[PDB]
């Protein structure tokens, strides 16, 4: 988990911005996510995770440039909401009372509150004669007709 | 018994799968008059 | 569900309003058929504000379309959103106002308030409960100026416990467009500094200037101009349509910076604008923002607050934003600019954070302005009446239709009562 | 079943309470649909949230609390947040048009609607109850909601029920930092009836809280959420013995009179310790020794007052998780020794100690770390003259030229109760000088 | 549908079984219903920078730049687009 210590002095990629946490997590989380800009470089210098004895005058090739380290040592290295819901989730609801707008609610009528919020968010998401009748009685009864 | 979260810490550090869910007239007789069906 | 009532009459004040129901359109993703089409569902559980729910999933505003001439009204209809209106609300007169004030408070303007005042108390009374009005009108006209005031005093006469939003623009020194603006403009301050609850005043040089210096814009035409006035006009009320943090309604503004009966008259101005060169090099912070406030230069009227003091200042932030940079860069201005503001009222600013935006920016903000400076905004329409009354010029046109001289000197010392109070307290 | 009663107006009381249910549905591990979870077992008793809770033979269990605005913009927000499942539909109770910020829109004109709706769900919370204690009722002075619907609430409330005590948690102006300007108005209008029917009134501020989340936490830029999780763990801290069991457990009617030493002066000042982020912690000890002078830091305090200036009156100390008795009887004999910390001299026992064995929570996504324990400061002193010296000198340099008056005017308030009210904080200022001098 | 070619801006008439003028003279856009951009994002020319010298002509005083910065892409139908046949979403009617 790469941060930065609270203190630090230096410059963070949209540190300027972000608003309401800490320096901690604010900057652990800018570290490891590029978005707009570059993520943090591949090269990080920040944030780390002899046949001759002492005292031979001979040349050795390419060792004035090797330093800070004894003269063996530097031979060796000369060398080497709801809506956006679905139809069927039963969450599509709006509990009693609500004061906020729902689209084609007010035309419905003889239902509560939560079934008419439902179905308003649904909404927005998607005999022959008396003679013939009463006539020829004898053969075809009133059932009959 | 025991819950199922107290079952998935016995498995992994453990290693044991122990599951198990321990428990604790008749008509009188016809006399003889009228039918079966009426007497009874 | 806090209701408000949308009018507009006069030249001016037609076409700003129009220009004003096309961004809010976009704003809460209403086509111009009156289909909703959004992306977030945020925009629509406040959406009876403005506008009413019609058959089949249609929308439609609350406006009042009305004029004296019909040449405008086949104009806002021909606009790119203007078939979302109304046709019941389009009542007009035949003869034009002439940029008279008489013939539209006094003559002919009398004959067409009786079925104008109709359809507004007909959209009112389909509202639960009512809010406020809010008039789109220009000082200098003959419809505007003449009838802005004329429905005012019949709307106020029987609601009497609302709160009015004349939204007007006043006249200026050097873009005068009218020889008898000083005639027309100080016979319509009699009934707005007693019938107006809070008034924004608008000139068109100093619009200019924003045009000129902060967007650089080399063709500055009226289609530009009328949408930096719009811009303000819907950033006042954000607090009524959106969720937010510290919300703050329409009659809050109105505890907070009306101190007198009649000094109420605001300054407004809009916050994020830069020139299309340099989005990419401008750093969108609140402490960019607040410089960006009490710019001279940001302000929409003529006249320079550093002629004068500060009564009270509220500005409506939106956007994802912490407070405590909020409240200290509002403490930060007070206290170095302590001479402007006044000693005798302590915290003269109000603040206010939404929660949502604008579409295409990531945060916004409205600045609203009363300050002692607007005393050289009535100052020169009076001097320019004294030298046009010497000589009676320009008056039988007035005098001709029922007006008669002794109204003209009552309306110049109501001016001299106004501006008197403003120079009383400054010192 | 020792009960209590949690009512929210205003904007800051609704909001901030939404930081408190935030927290109490972790610690009894309940969900925000209101059913226990059945993989997952925390520790907590059946007895241990009785105190907030209520439990529905269906195991669904509701809040005991109360929300009431009368503007319906930010109700709206919990009915269709992620508690919609959690409250009572009928407890969430809306309004038309708000306060304005003016005092007699809450409490003349349009607080008179809806007030028989507010004090019957106070009547049907009561009457589920088996034993009462109290209430915790949460505005702040400068609303005109939260001076004006809190005033005729707890008048009202006080002549239906007797003696038992309330407790308010109200936020205080802060002397630079201020949004509204009506502030000096509004906050004196609460005062002339918070002294007869309240008996303790804890009182917190925006600026000190700024400045802590800042130094400590390391926020360069805090908004309203941080702040309302950071009240609400000191509310978490006092009705902690209620709910969890400890070594000595305070009583919410007994520290009513362990900090009223007279009927006027009841307002103390909360302190929170230790308050710290996550990469502090785990390089410090945190001991009983340290977190209990850390509370007595000038620095420290969540109102934005200087301490030094007055002498402290009777202080209350709240610990909670793993701490033993003895480690806080030295750590008090060791402050007695100090010499910038200044007592009155006729109260010589002035510190009393509370101790739970439960350890402070940490919300997912928090910000506070987890630390083993943690302490509460209920402080009683007469600082705060200071701080109602610099409100009344808001308030008579307003009234001179009677700016902003005829709002208030024009709906139904007298211009002299503007007088009486002004004459009251005119006696209680001189209250905290007859107090403090040394007999 | 009217096309002036001198102008390339299109007025709309009706004709009632007529209601004037159904679009104002203005430059049809071919993506999309637009949203209404910022102001001062829409210039035709682009501006480093005015004049510092006070003395300036106000039409006159810009210095103009190489890069097109800030340059908002717009379509926007012309003779070309529109043949016989072809469907057309006129702020949104096709
Ligand atoms: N710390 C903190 N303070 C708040 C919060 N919300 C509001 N306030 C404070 O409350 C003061 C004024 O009260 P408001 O909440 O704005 O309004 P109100 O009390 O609800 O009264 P009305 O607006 O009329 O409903 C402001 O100065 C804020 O400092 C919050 O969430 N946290
Ligand atoms: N900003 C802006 N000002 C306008 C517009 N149309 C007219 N005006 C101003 O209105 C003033 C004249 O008002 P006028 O049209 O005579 O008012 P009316 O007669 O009542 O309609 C002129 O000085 C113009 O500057 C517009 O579209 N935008
Ligand atoms: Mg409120």
């Amino acid at each position: 988990n790469p941060h930065y210590i609270p203190g630090y002095t230096g410059h963070c990629p949209l540190l300027r911005f972000s608003v309401g946490q800490t320096y901690g997590q604010v900057t652990g989380q800018l570290l490891r996510g590029p978005p707009g800009l570059a993520w943090p470089p591949v090269h990080r210098t920040l944030l780390p995770p002899s046949s001759m004895i002492p005292g031979y005058t001979g040349f050795v090739p390419r060792a004035q440039f090797i330093f800070a380290k004894n003269c063996s040592q530097v031979w060796a290295e000369a060398l080497s909401s709801p809506y956006s819901m679905d139809d069927r989730d039963p969450r599509k609801f709006f509990m009693s009372g609500f004061t906020g707008y729902v689209p084609c609610a007010r035309f419905l009528f003889g239902s509560s509150f939560p079934v008419l919020t439902n179905q308003a968010l649904q909404e927005f998401g998607q005999g022959h004669t008396f003679g013939h009748l009463t006539h020829d009685a004898l053969g075809l009864s009133t059932f009959q007709k | 018994d025991c819950d199922p979260f107290t079952r998935r810490y016995y498995k992994e550090k453990f290693g044991i799968t122990d599951l198990p869910r321990i428990d604790v007239q008749e008509l009188p007789p016809y006399n003889g008059f009228g039918l079966v069906e009426d007497s009874a | 569900m806090r209701e408000i009532v949308h009018l507009q009459a006069g030249q001016c004040g037609n076409q700003i309003g129009a220009k004003f129901w096309e961004v809010i359109s976009d704003e809460h993703g209403i086509d111009p058929t009156g289909t909703y089409h959004g992306d977030s569902d945020l925009q629509l559980e406040r959406i009876n504000v403005y506008y009413n729910e019609a058959t089949g999933g249609k929308y439609v505003p609350r406006a009042v379309l009305v004029d004296l001439e019909p040449g405008t009204m086949d104009s806002v209809r021909s606009g790119p959103f203007g078939q979302i209106f109304r046709p019941d609300n389009f009542v007009f007169g035949q003869s034009g106002a002439g940029n008279n004030w008489a013939k539209g408070h006094y003559t002919e303007g009398a004959e067409l308030v009786d079925s104008v005042l109709d359809v507004v108390r007909k959209e009112a009374e389909s509202c639960d409960c009512l809010q406020g009005f809010q008039l789109t009108h220009s000082l200098g006209g003959g419809t505007g100026s003449g009838m802005g005031t004329l429905l005012i005093s019949k709307i106020r006469e029987e609601y009497p416990d609302r709160i009015m939003n004349t939204f007007s623009v006043v006249p200026s020194p050097k873009v005068s467009d009218t020889v008898v603006e000083p005639y027309n403009a100080t016979l319509s301050v009699h009934q707005l500094v007693e019938n107006t609850d809070e008034t924004y005043c608008i000139d068109n040089e100093a619009l200019y200037d924003i045009c000129f210096r902060t967007l650089k814009l080399t063709t500055p035409t009226y289609g530009d101009l009328n949408h930096l006035v719009s811009a303000t006009m819907s950033g006042v009320t954000t607090c009524l349509r959106f969720p937010g943090q510290l919300n703050a309604d329409l009659r809050k503004l109105a505890v907070n910076m009306v101190p007198f009966p009649r000094l109420h008259f605001f300054m407004p101005g809009f916050a994020p604008l830069t020139s299309r060169g340099s989005q990419q090099y401008r750093a969108l912070t609140v402490p960019e923002l607040t410089q960006q406030m009490f710019d001279a230069k940001n302000m929409m009227a003529a006249c320079d607050p550093r002629h004068g003091r500060y009564l009270t200042v509220a500005a409506v932030f939106r956007g994802r934003m912490s407070m405590k940079e909020v409240d200290e860069q509002m403490l930060n201005v007070q206290n170095k600019n302590s001479s402007y503001f006044v000693e005798w009222i302590p915290n003269n600013v109000k603040t206010a954070v939404c929660d949502i935006p604008p579409r295409g920016l990531k945060m916004s903000a409205t600045f609203i302005g009363n300050s002692t400076a607007i005393q050289e905004l009535f100052k020169r329409i009076s001097e320019q009446f004294t030298a046009m009354f010497r000589r009676k010029a320009f008056l039988h046109w007035y005098t001709g239709e029922g007006m008669d001289e002794m109204e003209f000197t009552e309306a110049e010392s109501n001016m001299n009562d106004l501006v008197s109070e403003y120079q009383q307290y400054q010192d | 079943m020792r009960e209590c009663i949690s009512i929210h107006v205003g904007q800051a009381g609704v909001q901030i309470g939404n930081a408190c249910w935030e927290l109490y549905c972790l610690e009894h591990g309940i969900q925000p649909d209101g059913q226990m979870p059945s993989d997952k077992t925390i520790g907590g008793g059946d007895d241990s949230f009785n105190t907030f809770f209520s439990e529905t033979g269906a195991g669904k269990h509701v809040p005991r609390a109360v929300f009431v605005d009368l503007e319906p913009t930010v109700i709206d927000e919990v009915r269709t947040g992620t508690y919609r499942q959690l409250f009572h539909p009928e407890q969430l109770i809306t309004g038309k048009e708000d306060a304005a910020n003016n005092y007699a829109r809450g409490h003349y004109t349009i607080g008179k609607e809806i007030i028989d709706l507010v004090l019957d769900r106070i009547r049907k919370l009561a009457d589920q109850c088996t034993g009462l204690q109290g209430f915790l009722v949460f505005h702040s002075f400068g609303g005109g909601t939260g001076s004006g619907f809190t005033s005729l609430l707890m008048e009202r409330l006080s002549v239906d029920y007797g003696k038992k005590s309330k407790l308010e948690f109200s936020i205080y102006p802060a002397p630079q930092v201020s949004t509204a300007v009506v502030e000096p108005y509004n906050s004196i209008l609460t005062t002339h009836t918070t002294l007869e029917h309240s008996d303790c009134a804890f009182m917190v501020d925006n600026e000190a809280i700024y400045d802590i989340c800042r130094r400590n936490l390391d926020i360069e830029r805090p908004t309203y959420t941080n702040l309302n999780r950071l009240i609400g763990q000191i509310v978490s801290s006092i009705t902690a013995s209620l709910r969890f069991d400890g070594a000595l457990n305070v009583d919410l009617t007994e520290f009513q009179t362990n900090l009223v030493p007279y009927p006027r002066i009841h307002f103390p000042l909360a302190t929170y310790a230790p308050v710290i982020s996550a990469e502090k912690a785990y390089h410090e000890q945190l001991s009983v020794a340290e977190i209990t002078n850390a509370c007595f830091e000038p620095a420290n305090q969540m109102v934005k007052c200087d301490p030094r200036h007055g002498k402290y009156m009777a202080c209350c100390l709240l610990y909670r998780g793993d701490v033993v008795p003895k480690d806080v009887n030295a750590a008090i004999a060791t402050i007695k020794t100090k010499r910038t910390i200044q007592f009155v001299d006729w109260c010589p026992t002035g510190f009393k100690v509370g101790i739970n064995y439960q350890p402070p929570t940490v919300v997912p996504g928090g910000d506070l770390a987890k630390v083993q324990r943690a302490v509460c400061m209920l402080s009683n002193t007469t600082a705060i003259a200071e701080a109602w010296a610099r409100l009344d000198h808001k308030f008579d340099l307003m009234y001179a030229k009677r700016a902003f008056v005829h709002w208030y005017v024009g709906e139904g308030m007298e211009e002299g109760e503007f007088s009486e009210a002004r004459e009251d904080m005119a006696a209680l200022e001189k209250d905290y000088e007859e107090v403090g001098v040394d007999s | 549908l009217h096309y002036f070619l001198c102008d390339d801006t299109i007025e709309i008439k009706e004709l009632l079984p007529a209601l004037k003028m159904f679009l104002r003279r203005s430059k049809l856009p071919k993506n999309c219903p637009p949203r209404v951009y910022q102001p001062g994002q829409i210039t035709d020319r682009a501006v480093l920078n005015s004049y510092g010298d006070f003395i300036k002509n106000q039409a006159d005083g810009y210095l103009f730049d190489r890069y097109k910065l800030g340059k908002v892409d717009q379509e926007f139908y012309k003779d070309s687009d529109l043949s016989l046949g072809v469907t057309i979403n006129v702020w949104g009617r096709k």
